[PDB]
């Protein structure tokens, strides 16, 4: 359902991810990484559909982590994009690019693509 | 890279 | 750097993004469609490396548009992903994903995928 | 799509 | 294992594939389609890694289907890029790049993606 | 058509892809590395669409290559998907994808995207 | 398309 | 890798 989507959520990878969604459209919220950590946290921002379509279609959003927190910087930022689907068992399906900053000559293979599947569980 | 696994 | 981010660019198709980069990291601004009037703006929120490495390695970045505004609403969302690349003719190269909601059943179709390429037109 | 160019 | 690709395939869509890994690195094979059908069927060609690393590392491969056979046309072709794992479940995990013909102007939204994960169950 | 794709092509990283396109769809051939004398040659197979449409649409196509041969094994394989798109300046577009064969733990990061333009030189 | 899901 | 440009 619309702010279905504000939560914790988890991937396979065992990231956490806890956004808010703000009526307007706006993802604001923590990713955390590996082992829980402390500082394993970096900031996302992103958008949604917060009018979504009234037919049993998922709702489109996608978000931003760059790389970078008070403790580490791996000078790269990913890009989910994908939609949520709510119900008994809500889930966030997304593809994403992880683009890391290189030179010139390292440019054409600047960019990894994946998959995720984020659940409440 | 803090996208992945843990390195465990 | 920030500035560099700064400002306004265009992509290959004629699709207007301006955009502020701020300290800490966040990107937020307007992204316009190929020509077409005024009311083909859309708020897009992202990130950048706000410290990135001496190099001559771009600074990766990120940034997302869902397509809904006061006028228009294309139940879609697209995030560009890529570096910016510094210098007199600087240029933020990406590859981005372009998804739809859909029902269960259109769902293995429902991201494109594509590359853009920004060229900066003013600060 | 507002992504896309001006129509024909 | 090597020829342990060598099989029927089928993908969480229903689809089905068959293909046969020669020794030298070569993949052939027909994919066939919804309903199971009767000329639901295409030909599929790729490669593999006939060498694949000996650490338990997976062995990469990718094929390619243009959607065209004596009934049908899409005007299209599928790719899929991913790598084969063996064992007691074996997988194919892929991602695969759907990109269709279309007039310059439609050019920018010609290529849709994907990921697909086929087992012999 | 057939005869349109046969030939000899480059893209932007100077890499070489030598095609025949056969009357049944088939797509076969070589790829080379960019520059880097003889042993830098690989086997790929692809397909196309053998009856595209009238109109100024692009023929859809995608090819293989794995990257071993009797010099090395990098221990991966490239598809690239696109259009071939004919005129006095025939161009073939793609998006691709590589993947290297990876133990469980790296498989998140096996697969690299990008995109090449291919220009014909030679028939 | 015949890449997709039966359209039952 | 072999789909890379020249080395340095």
């Amino acid at each position: 359902a619309e702010a279905g989507i504000t939560g914790t959520w988890y991937n396979q990878l065992g990231s956490t991810f806890i956004v808010t969604a703000g009526a307007d459209g706006a993802l604001t919220g923590t990713y955390e990484s590996a082992v829980g950590n402390a500082e394993s946290r970096y900031v996302l921002t992103g958008r949604y559909d917060s009018a979504p379509a009234t037919d049993g279609s998922g709702t489109a959003l996608g978000w931003t982590v760059a790389w970078k927190n008070n403790y580490r910087n791996a000078h790269s930022a990913t890009t989910w994009s994908g939609q949520y689907v709510g119900g008994a068992e809500a889930r966030i399906n997304t593809q994403w690019l992880l683009t890391s900053g290189t030179t010139e000559a390292n440019a054409w293979k600047s960019t990894l693509v994946g998959h995720d599947t984020f659940t409440k569980v | 890279h803090p996208q992945g696994p843990p390195c465990k």
